[PDB]
């Protein structure tokens, strides 16, 4: 006629930690990681990322001919470029203030691309036909970025040059535009015919002067010249100005904008679909009332946040036997 | 106790009977109860606690820290916890041990085994905290002492 005492061995397996026993089998525990993602690159509430297979940011955004196919849009939830996006400045070269720039681009609601100074009205003095290279093949013959041209000297003179945008759209507009730095003094005055020559840009955000340094630099894409990218964001009332006597690649095609608060640049192979949702991150996706992850450092729109560690399992209740 | 109870039902712990009635499971509802309210507001506090600075090595330096801080509150609040029930456990043994004292074998194992005969409401009355010894004394003393 007993009566006894004993406790619940779960069906449940998930097993914590504790100081003295590690390994430790529970009936009951909480986990305050998330291991689990969709494996996916979704719409980030609706709007889908922009992605660039091929081609990096820069190359991209200057126009590589690498990059003419594509894709576009008028607005993106965030970008995405592969690990195997190689498609940069095809001419070597630094650009400049590079990091920013991506950060500025990480999330667009309206994006318009406009073509700021047309090839056929804006250079009547100077050449814009020359400006290809090998350094940018496009079907198998000397090319150069979409967005920019590399104007030369017409004649065996190269006079000034002064051109002037007002910006009349309704929004931010993104100007680039680049200085060629010659290999050889010979190199230089081919191009340009000046020896002396500068160039300057100007708005209310930026004033800079700029001198081309010639000089031989290990040979990259075949060129020993080098080539820097410069950009600025040209307000909606403002005004911005060109000069050179040489060495300037011109504006072609800028691009009338209206962020909004930085998503990021995930770095991913990880394929795009038509899901969607609140969390994104280089692996895959998160639906999560969860707290942390373990996922990826990097994390997007509302997210769990990150955290370093292999597992948090807490215990609501008893071992089991 | 050396083991638990794959047949347990409604609860975390409680007690299995067989009297000259029937046998089987059931659990106790306090205990479990006021159990789990102290457990997840453990749960909460630690974690609520962890948080940041404003009391008035880029992350790289931080994080690391945080973590191996944070995961150490896990490895206690954890550990206090399989000591927390298994406290539990004695406890309920303990407070049905004295209730009953002469009047029931202790064979250990969370086991009891009445000298008397014990069916319900004696049963639920040891349950209600409330059980006579005298009520059963002698229907004990009787049969304990046939044993020696
Ligand atoms: C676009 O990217 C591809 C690969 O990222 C470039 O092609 C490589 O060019 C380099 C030197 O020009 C070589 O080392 C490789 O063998 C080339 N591979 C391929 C696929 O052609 C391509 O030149 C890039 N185009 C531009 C203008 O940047
Ligand atoms: C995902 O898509 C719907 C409908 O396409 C969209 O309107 C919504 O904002 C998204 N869901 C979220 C944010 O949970
Ligand atoms: C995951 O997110 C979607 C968003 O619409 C929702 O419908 C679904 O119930 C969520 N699942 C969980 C586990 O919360």
């Amino acid at each position: 006629d007993t009566l006894c005492i004993g406790y619940h061995a779960n069906n449940s397996t998930d097993t914590v930690d504790t100081v003295l026993e590690k390994n430790v089998t529970v009936t009951h525990s909480v986990n305050l990681l998330e291991d689990k993602h969709n494996g996916k690159l979704c719409k980030l509430r609706g709007v889908a990322p922009l992605h660039l297979g091929k081609c990096n940011i820069a190359g991209w955004i200057l126009g590589n001919p690498e990059c003419e196919s594509l894709s576009t849009a008028s607005s993106w939830s965030y970008i995405v470029e592969t690990s195997s996006s190689d498609n940069g400045t095809c001419y070597p070269g630094d650009f400049i203030d590079y990091e920013e720039l991506r950060e500025q681009l990480s999330s667009v609601s309206s994006f318009e691309r406009f073509e700021i100074f047309p090839k056929t009205s804006s250079w009547p003095n100077h050449d814009s036909n020359k400006g290809v290279t090998a350094a940018c093949p496009h079907a198998g013959a000397k090319s150069f970025y979409k967005n920019l041209i590399w104007l030369v000297k017409k004649g065996n003179s190269y006079p000034k040059l002064s051109k002037s945008y007002i910006n009349d759209k309704g929004k931010e507009v993104l100007v680039l535009w680049g200085i060629h730095h010659p290999s050889t003094s010979a190199d230089q005055q081919s191009l340009y015919q000046n020896a002396d020559a500068y160039v300057f840009v100007g708005s209310s955000r930026y004033s800079k002067k700029f001198k081309p340094e010639i000089a031989i630099r290990p040979k990259v894409r075949d060129q020993e010249g080098r080539m820097n990218y410069y950009w600025t964001l040209v307000e909606p009332g403002d005004k911005i100005t060109f000069e050179a006597t040489g060495n300037l690649v011109v504006p072609r095609y800028a691009f009338a904008m209206e962020r909004n608060a930085g998503s990021g640049i995930i770095i991913s192979d990880t394929p795009v679909h038509d899901c969607n949702t609140t969390c994104q991150t280089p692996k895959g996706a998160i639906n999560t009332s969860l707290p942390f992850q373990n996922i990826h450092p990097i994390t997007i729109g509302k997210c769990p946040k990150y955290v370093k560690s292999t597992k948090l399992r807490l215990a609501t209740g008893l071992r089991n036997v | 106790i050396e083991g638990g109870w794959t047949g347990m039902v409604d609860g975390w712990y409680g007690y299995h009977h067989q009297n000259e009635q029937g046998s089987g499971y059931a659990a106790d509802l306090k205990s479990t109860q006021n159990a789990i309210d102290e457990i997840t507001n453990k749960v909460n506090s630690v974690i609520e606690k962890m948080n940041t600075q404003f009391t008035a090595k880029v992350d790289d330096g931080f994080l690391d820290i945080w973590t191996y801080n944070a995961e150490l509150l896990v490895l206690l609040e954890n550990e206090r916890t399989l000591d927390y029930h298994d406290s539990n456990v004695k406890n309920l043994y303990e407070k049905v041990r004295s209730q009953l004292k002469n009047n029931a074998k202790e064979i250990g194992n969370g086991c009891f085994e009445f000298y008397h005969k014990c069916d319900n409401t004696c049963m639920e009355s040891v349950k209600n905290g409330t059980y006579d010894y005298p009520k059963y004394s002698e229907e004990a003393k009787l049969n304990r002492e046939e044993i020696d």
